[PDB]
């Protein structure tokens, strides 16, 4: 294009772009910032950082880039490398990376009136703070902070983008329906923006976009929480076998390397920072000890159970507690209870005394494994009660979690 | 002395060519850029990063009326091949990319007829950000796009448009992705079922910016699922069975317990790498992993079970009471619902004999109650094989028929009739 | 104003990057080099690459650049940012990444006479094949290839500096910038020539300059950590032998479990290892050893197991084995008439009873001596093993000499 | 030198290096090219993609860039940085995550006559198809194609500069050998441009695993679990440790099964040799499982409520024990008589009930013998035929 | 503005950036180095590198950028490409892993006067010379050294801002503490060069860890299985389980200290105490299962073959059981018919004999397990006390 070509040789003649466009000296540079959100890639809690596909739609006025249409044939809007004009070093600053400035470089849009538009794209990894408190039942808020880095308040102002028609202004990150992707692991809440100041240093301003994101949580449940009840299910279990079966440690000592092996494995996932424990690590805690306390608590069963009187002889307090009192509160009563002539005498009154012993021996054998089986169902309902209100408390605590109905921002 | 150094010359330095300025006659005429794809190369799919990797040729071609000349005045140069950076290229931006390569990385030369027809056709390795549907993992298919969008002009100015084609005089738009039957390599995992490519516009948007068009090529790939179905499902289906059988165990063996619990930590494992291998998405819980939860739970029920199994076997008269209830419940009636089988020292001797029999009866009435209670237990796992082992294989057929009657829909886009193939033009 | 200015700006204007600085036709380049290390970052054996930060010292004379001190108020000295001047295109050869060339582009020292002074710093990564035959007691020899990547040895001549007119051929280590690994200690560092005989003077890579760097590991991480938990979990098979052959005995649970304590351990150390095939690390070996040898342990506690369990309905114990077993082995170490019949009938049930159990105990006995022999067995077995890997291992000493066939030590 | 200062300005004063180096457009270029392989970084089977570091030797004539010695005080030789000139675009065509084009612009050797020579370094990440038949005894053939991309053979035309590539200066790998290695150039019709040929060289490398990591790290473990399978079948009931010992072996089985999974890519061209062995080991070692639970719920069968039948009476308690031959198998008065003659019968029913659980006991025992020598003649068959 | 693009023509239009910025050649050029620590991304303790996210502010004067403002409308400030000026090659001596230099090329301020401020953002990765002896209870202390590469202190001298870094805008981490910063500017005197100063000035940071999360994630399981040790002792020799739980207890903390190797460096220059802690008590348990494996062996000691020795039955029946207080521990046919008679009484006589030894033995048994809980019991008081 002849007429064009002839424009662009006429703007761009003694046009610097290092030289910020203030016409007067004092002048300032309005620069409005706003955000749109292509996709919402990843949120590495490991390392606290999200990254985003964005377009950052900026625009400001450049005096210098003004004609009159009529005298170019009605030449309203040129498309020009952004390199050729001026712009403001507009970056993330709390990037996570070393990456400030944007990716793509497209064109600048310039009006006949001077009105610069810039809508550049960029893929950010924004560095966030995590709170794991509730994790996974947790809501983030992962901010990103674009400000000019070269450029104070005492020579450019930032403002907000103005929405498509042009009429009001833009607080809040903007979503096109038609180029927008569901994460699928966080569903976007509140996206405020809001201009902030630094109290002790007047020079300071920036743009912050907000992303109030909540977790859906349904991948941890189904693959870490619920395979952890059936193991506490199996370490209440243990309580009701009997200890003649032999197969006391191996349920219980398997339950408990199980919950062990699901908090290692679990210990991948959440970030390594020290501020609190989140939700999911203080149920395979409680779970991991429940479990040690009920190997140990077999172990004890298992001992009184194989006590004979050629061993042990029962005190009185344990008689008094287990034989007596417990068993009416557990409902597990018991059921209420001539020469060779000479010698031939002689030896049958042997045989009846030596089964008069062996039966008051085996009377007491059995009192200690009645000691050892009301033991064993105290210890039954105890551990079902307190691991049946420890996972609903700490589970309807983690359910009672919802980001708040006002950002703040 | 070589012509085409002369041409060269006189194209980009007599004329005062400006590539920074679009190749129209008038600012208000617009650029028409046809597109086409050509996949080379399906690298590979991270379900884990969602993102699809792709070997393609990317077509470009448009008029540049400033790059013509008479071929006769110049030697009969037919053909001209001049670097990208010397001449005006459209800058087509990949949008849905992962990683920061908006477009092609190898910017090859660009060949100009006599005409004016420029022609453009870069290789490029992308990286595109594919969601994945895990809702029939291994026995999905997933639904890939590219998505194309010129972001230096607006709807006013360029014009994407699809790569027409000619066989009979009849020019019709190329709405696929062209494979090259020689020079594509099919992928071991995943086959490609449909390609069709599309020339979307937004409405409800406006020609004044770069939102309001793009093309799309869509990629519409089912996995093939021998590898999975021999290393992952075979060994948790049989592990699983094991489960079942560990019913027909004596309480006497000393390993009920051992075996259930053995199987119910295999289930973790498999649950667990199952994990690794998907993405931490929450739209759907895999098949596979609604088997593995369904397979897990069932088998907590067998341990269950088997544990109130040995608790009934190791009652003695001593701790507990057969009711007449039970027994009649437990060795009457279920048994055969389940079709299971079937001087003074003269008195002193005197005293003692009877003493002795006294204690033998006792002795034997105790043996009486204990095989009572081992005839209950082996009632109760006889009862429990019957309603658990059922559902089992019930369960494992349905859920590995469910997923394996799961196929492509023969034709994309739902509400269009067209078949998007090479092999039918519209 | 600064007198640097219009000499720089003499010597700069009407200078070509791309000459190389040759007098005359025949004339060669001195190209001196001199490898400081200053941090030994790291050795990836899975990568088999080794990470150093060095400063490589590179030395040449340009005619081109040399004025008179006295035209220009004395000054002997410039600095010149490094893309505006020759260079020799020192790199290293032997790099597993794509990086040849230095980190980073410093400014070039220039004296009056033309001698140039460049001394970039940079962070390479290099190949180094890696020996497993000894790990954890192994000791590497690395080695860094430097060579011209543009010239041959008609035009460029590599040499090693001269310092007070004796040749450095060793890697300087300065006491003020060097950082001890802590993994690694440096035994030898020699730096010599070298000549691909192969190729003529052209094809560039007729020369060499290889900096060789000698590491010998220090092994109390590992002993600590992997073989002595690894050694005393394997000697506990032996421990099968004293438990009772029956039910509850758990003979074949303990031999099981050490058996896959060995199995996870090959696969930790396979871990720790490159995936090379050119020899079997020596802990490698050692535990394949073990897995076999309790592998034997486990058949023999089922043997044992079968032996003592038998009974006289199934099994009849011969005189040959009885004999055997038993001997030889273990030195080497109306109403009236009715009640009558009943108590006949309890007699005789009871000592038929009897004698079975007695056969049960000689078959039990026959088992214990099964096992005390086995047991010595296995135990000569594992300590000639576990004796033969140790001796092996802490007899690996790294060689007196950088290079055997040479008497010198290269050592400043 | 001020005189190759001079002859470089000379050279390329009025040098356009967007031009093809011939004196008629209607001719074409040709190009040498050589490929020199110098390290084989490594070969990801997962991802199927092999990683080289090569050199790329090309050769051509530019008649633009030739200058007599005489005038320059005899020089003959320059080198000149590769962006000066004219070069021509070689592209990998199967490049899977690297570069596509040389990135390295290294300095070329320029002769007085015109002939250039240019050796420029490269990284080749290429597609590589591998067939996992045979892991970890493998071999893979997979290729590099290299071409021009914008000039087709009436332009810029390329010849091998050897029959094969040049392994020379190859570093030796460690963990592959090159069994061979050819390069052939081809005449191609692609689609896009169907009126003109366009060539291409493909360089191929057949490579051989050598097999000491996996057989030390993963195939012995393998057989040696393996090797466990038959040992179910010696071990007596009353021992209560069959379904430990078996469990443990089929578990220990799995898991190496799945270790060998995350070694080869998720392909399903083909299957594994060793997968598939270690596939029918378990198989046969759940069957196995399935046929111990049965012997030990036989060994335990209580004759009270069990009758054993005819048909396993006569089979396996008189023809399959004398078949197999390797074994060694086969007022008060008043009331203390009558509780005598009570005792007396009780002890009598006791034997009896004994003599059918010791029976029993027998067809259990005999059962898992068979499946023993089951076991031992396939083990047999199997180490014959695979000798 | 017309002003200021006047003012850069005419500053740049003969200007030099390969000179340095001096009136004359024999002096040097102050810059006042300072670091600004903004965020502290990572430390891996097994690379041994510290990645920090900083901004290091230089400020030097340049003559020959001086300017009159009443000249070009009363400018005072304007902002340059710092590729357009002379900047000094400051590089980070430490690097590990990063760049040596500065990349990002950021503008930089310029007064009339030829002050100039430069403030380029970087992430150096340097290295950490990491100390694991009390991991996770450890302090580490690292530096970043920085310096002028190819200047000697004659031509380009290098001071800092002020004795500590800036941490005014500093993120906290979350996983560390800051304890202390200081910089401190060093004179060295190399062999290469015996006549003149190089300078570098060395920051560094004095890191503690916050040991919460590894408290509970590592150390929790750790202890409780090391306290799970001394049970099989009290576990009877009957119930057939002992191997079981004395293997499964060894397997654990094997798994353990697996796990804990790979949370630190390779180094052998110290040991962690927990890593120490953990390989004492796997001695234990080792000992454990070989003392109960002898105790097993005991207990189902055959009395036919094996006669109690008299010592042993003093020691484990007559003077060991009392020491412990807290125990509950023990401390023609009728001629046939009646030699039948006779024969069932001697056989339960000589039955009863050895089961009595046998119990004999069993009592022994008991003792040695209760004797080894009571020792570890011991142990593991004395250890509570001393190390807490
Ligand atoms: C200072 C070492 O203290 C301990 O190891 C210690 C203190 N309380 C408990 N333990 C452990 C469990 C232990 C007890 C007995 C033997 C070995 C190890
Ligand atoms: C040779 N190709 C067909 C691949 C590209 C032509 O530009």
């Amino acid at each position: 294009s002849v007429m064009e070509d002839t424009l662009l040789s006429v703007l761009f003649e003694t046009y610097n772009p290092k030289v910020r466009p203030a016409q007067t000296v004092g002048d300032k540079v309005t620069v409005r910032v706003g955000l749109t959100l292509t996709n919402l890639l990843i949120l590495n809690e490991k390392i606290e950082e999200m990254t985003t596909n964005v377009f950052l739609n900026l625009a400001w006025t450049d005096y210098r880039l003004q004609w009159d249409p009529a005298a170019y044939e009605g030449i309203k809007d040129l498309r020009i490398p952004s390199s050729d004009v001026w712009q403001p070093d507009i970056v993330l600053m709390n990037n996570n990376d070393g990456s400030f400035e944007i990716t793509l470089h497209v064109n600048v849009l310039v009006q006949h009136t001077g009105a610069v538009s810039w809508q550049p794209s960029a893929i950010y990894r924004s560095s966030c703070t995590i709170k794991v408190m509730y994790f996974p039942f947790d809501w983030q808020n992962c901010t990103m902070v674009f400000k000019s880095y070269t450029y104070d308040t005492s020579e450019v102002t930032l403002q907000h983008a103005l929405d498509a028609k042009g009429e009001r202004e833009v607080k809040e990150i903007v979503i096109n329906k038609d180029a927008f992707t569901e994460n699928g692991q966080w569903s976007i809440e509140h996206k405020p923006s809001r201009k902030n100041w630094r109290s002790d240093d007047p020079s300071y301003e920036d743009v912050t976009f907000y992303l109030i994101i909540q977790r859906k949580p349904l991948f941890y449940i189904v693959y870490t929480i619920i395979p952890c009840i059936l193991i506490s299910i199996l370490a209440i279990l243990v309580f009701y076998l009997p200890p003649d079966a032999g197969e006391k440690m191996s349920l219980s000592i398997s339950a408990l390397l199980a919950v062990t092996v699901f908090l290692l494995l679990l210990a991948d996932k959440v970030p390594e920072t020290s501020l609190s424990v989140p939700i999911i690590i203080r149920y395979l805690m409680f779970i991991m000890i429940l479990v040690a306390f009920s190997v140990i608590l077999s172990v004890v069963v298992l001992n009184l159970h194989h006590r004979s009187p050629n061993t042990h002889t029962m005190p009185n307090w344990i008689r008094q507690i287990f034989i007596e009192t417990l068993p009416p509160f557990l409902w597990i009563q018991r059921p209420v209870t001539p020469q060779d002539l000479k010698e031939a005498v002689e030896a049958i009154k042997y045989i009846a005394e030596q089964l008069e012993s062996a039966s008051e021996f085996d009377d007491l054998k059995k009192d200690w494994q009645y000691v050892a089986m009301v033991a064993d169902r105290l210890f039954l309902y105890v551990f079902f009660v307190i691991c049946s209100i420890g996972t609903f408390s700490i589970f309807l605590d983690a359910s009672h979690n919802v980001p708040p109905d006002n950002p703040f921002a | 002395v070589n012509e085409e150094e002369r041409l060269i010359n006189d194209l980009l330095i007599v004329n005062k060519y400006n590539k920074h300025v679009r190749p129209v006659k008038h600012n208000n005429e617009v650029v028409n850029i046809a597109l086409s794809l050509t996949l080379s190369n399906l690298i590979s799919l991270k379900e884990t990063d969602e993102t699809l990797t792709s070997n393609v040729w990317m077509d470009h071609a448009w008029y540049d009326h400033r790059l013509t000349w008479n071929a006769s005045e110049y030697s009969d140069i037919s053909i001209l091949r001049l670097p990208p950076e010397l001449v005006w290229i459209p800058d087509i931006v990949l949008q849905n990319n992962n990683d920061g390569q908006y477009h092609v990385a190898y910017f090859c030369n660009v060949l100009v007829r006599p005409n004016g027809y420029v022609t453009w056709l870069p290789p490029a390795i992308f990286r595109s950000s594919c969601p994945i549907n895990v809702l029939y993992f291994p026995f999905d298919w997933q639904n890939c796009s590219l998505k194309f969008t010129a972001l230096n002009y607006d709807a006013n100015e360029i014009t994407m448009d699809l790569m027409t084609d000619t066989i009979d005089g009849k020019d019709y738009p190329i709405e696929w992705i062209i494979i090259d039957p020689e020079a594509f390599t099919e992928n071991g995992e995943w086959e490609i079922i449909h390609k069709p490519a599309k020339k979307n516009i937004y409405p409800d948007k406006f020609p004044n910016g770069t939102n309001y068009q793009d093309v799309t090529f869509y990629l519409i790939i089912r996995r093939k699922p021998l590898f999975y179905v021999i290393n992952f499902i075979t060994p948790c289906v049989l592990i699983s069975f094991l489960a079942s059988l560990a019913f027909y165990l004596p309480a006497e063996s000393g390993e009920k317990m051992s075996t259930a619990i053995s199987v119910l930590l295999a289930q973790a494992v498999f649950l667990l790498l199952t994990s690794q291998r998907l993405p931490e998405t929450a739209l759907a819980v895999p098949l596979i992993g609604k088997y593995l939860m369904f397979i897990m739970s069932l088998v907590t029920g067998v341990i269950v079970n088997c544990g109130i199994v040995l608790n009934f076997h190791f009652r003695t008269p001593s701790t507990h009471v057969l009711s007449t209830r039970v027994k009649q419940i437990f060795l009457e009636k279920l048994p055969r619902i389940l079709h299971m089988s079937r001087h003074d020292e003269i008195k002193s001797g005197i005293d003692s004999t009877n003493y002795i029999v006294k204690q033998i009866k006792e002795k034997n009435a105790y043996d009486e109650e204990v095989g009572n209670w081992n005839l209950v237990g082996q009632t109760i796992d006889r009862l429990s094989m019957f309603i658990i082992t059922p559902v089992m294989v019930l369960g494992t057929i349905f859920i590995f028929v469910m997923g394996n009657f799961n196929h492509p829909p023969a034709k994309p886009f739902e509400g269009d009739p067209f078949d998007y193939s090479s092999d039918h033009p519209r | 104003e600064n007198e640097e200015g219009r000499l720089i700006e003499k010597l700069l204007g009407d200078y070509d990057k791309r000459i190389i600085p040759a007098k005359t036709l025949d004339h060669i380049i001195d190209v001196t080099l001199k490898l400081t290390l200053t941090n030994l970052i790291s050795l990836n054996e899975k990568e088999e690459a080794l990470t150093t930060n060095v400063w490589i010292e590179i030395q040449w004379n340009d005619y081109r650049l040399s004025w008179n001190t006295s035209e220009y108020e004395g000054i002997d000295l410039v600095r010149i940012p490094s893309e505006l001047l020759w260079l020799p295109d020192v790199v290293l050869e032997n790099n597993v990444d794509g990086q040849f060339e230095v980190a980073y582009y410093a400014n070039v020292l220039v004296y009056n006479d033309g001698s140039m002074y460049w001394l970039p710093p940079a962070i390479y990564r290099s190949t180094c094949p890696i020996a497993v035959t000894y790990f954890p007691f192994d000791w590497q020899n690395c080695s860094l290839v430097f060579r011209s990547q543009t010239y041959n040895a008609h035009e460029v001549n590599l040499q090693l500096s001269a310092e007070e007119g004796e040749a450095v051929e060793w890697i300087h280590i300065d006491p003020e910038d060097f950082t001890e690994n802590g993994e690694w200690t440096i035994r030898h560092r020699p730096a010599k020539k070298n000549y691909n005989w192969q190729l003529t003077k052209d094809d560039t890579d007729f020369q060499e300059i290889i900096f060789f760097l000698i590491i010998q590991r220090k092994p109390l991480f590992y002993i600590i950590n992997i073989i002595a938990p690894c050694v005393l979990i394997s000697s506990l098979v032996v421990l099968v032998y004293f438990l009772p052959a029956q039910a509850g005995g758990q003979k074949c649970t303990l031999s099981i479990s050490v058996l896959l304590a060995q199995t996870i351990f090959l696969f930790l150390i396979a871990q720790k290892v490159p995936e090379t095939s050119l020899n079997v690390p020596l802990i490698g070996k050692y535990l394949i050893f073990v897995m076999f040898v309790s592998m034997l342990i486990v058949m023999n506690c089922v043997i044992v197991l079968n032996v003592s369990l038998r009974t006289p309905n199934t099994h009849s114990l011969s005189e040959k084995i009885k004999h055997l077993f038993l001997g030889f082995l273990p030195k080497y170490l109306p109403e009236i008439k009715s009640c009558v019949e009943a108590c006949n009938f309890i007699a005789k049930s009871t000592k038929e009873q009897n004698d079975s159990g007695s056969e049960n105990e000689n078959w039990v006995l026959i088992g214990k001596v099964i096992d005390k022999a086995c047991f010595w067995i296995a135990l000569l077995l594992f300590s000639i093993g576990t004796l033969a890997i140790f001796l092996t291992g802490h007899f690996n000493q790294v060689p007196e000499f950088p290079f055997p066939g040479d008497p010198r030590k290269y050592v400043p | 030198s001020e005189h190759e200062t001079r002859l470089v300005a000379n050279l390329l004063e009025n040098y356009n290096k967007v031009i093809r180096p011939v004196e008629h457009h209607t001719h074409f270029v040709d190009i040498t090219v050589g490929l020199q392989l110098i390290q084989l970084i490594s070969v990801d089977e997962v991802n199927q993609i092999v990683e080289t570091n090569v050199r790329l030797r090309q050769q051509w004539i530019d008649v633009r860039l030739r200058w007599n010695p005489a005038d320059y005080g005899g020089i003959k030789k320059i080198r000149l940085p590769s962006d000066d000139v004219w070069l021509p675009d070689l592209v990998l065509y199967n490049n899977a995550d690297g570069d596509f084009a040389i990135v390295h612009m290294t300095k070329l050797l320029l002769d007085y006559t015109g002939k250039i020579m240019w050796t420029p370094p490269a990284i080749f990440k290429s597609y590589c198809e591998i067939i996992v038949t045979h892991f970890p005894f493998d071999q893979q053939n997979c290729t590099m194609k290299l071409g021009i991309w914008t000039y087709d053979g009436t332009k810029v035309s390329i010849s091998p500069e050897s029959d094969r590539p040049d392994l020379s200066t190859f570093m030796e790998s460690g963990e592959w050998v090159m069994k061979d290695y050819r390069g052939w150039k081809h005449w191609v019709y692609y689609t896009c441009c169907p009126d003109t040929p366009y060539l291409d060289i493909t360089y191929h490398f057949i490579m051989q695993r050598i097999p000491l990591y996996f057989v030390v790290n993963v195939i012995i473990p393998c057989l040696l679990f393996s090797f466990l399978t038959g040992l179910v079948f010696y071990l007596p009931t009353d021992s209560g440790e069959k379904m430990t010992l078996s469990i443990s072996v089929l578990l220990s089985l799995t898991v190496f099964l799945l270790v060998i999974v995350e070694l080869i890519p998720s392909t399903s061209s083909a299957v594994p040799l060793i997968g598939k062995y270690m596939l029918f080991t378990m198989i046969f070692v759940i069957s196995s499982i399935i046929i111990t639970v049965v012997v030990i719920n036989t060994h335990h069968r209580s004759p009270s409520t069990h009758t054993m039948p005819q048909w396993v009476r006569k089979i396996f308690i008189d023809t399959i024990p004398n078949v197999m031959f390797f074994s060694t198998m086969k007022p008060d008065v008043k009331s203390a008589i009558e509780g005598v003659k009570y005792i007396a019968e009780h002890m009598k029913s006791d034997e009896e009930s004994s003599n059918a659980a010791e029976e029993w006991k027998y067809v259990a025992m005999v059962i898992d013998h068979i499946l023993l020598c089951v076991f031992m003649l396939i083990c047999i068959i199997g180490t014959v035929s695979v000798f």
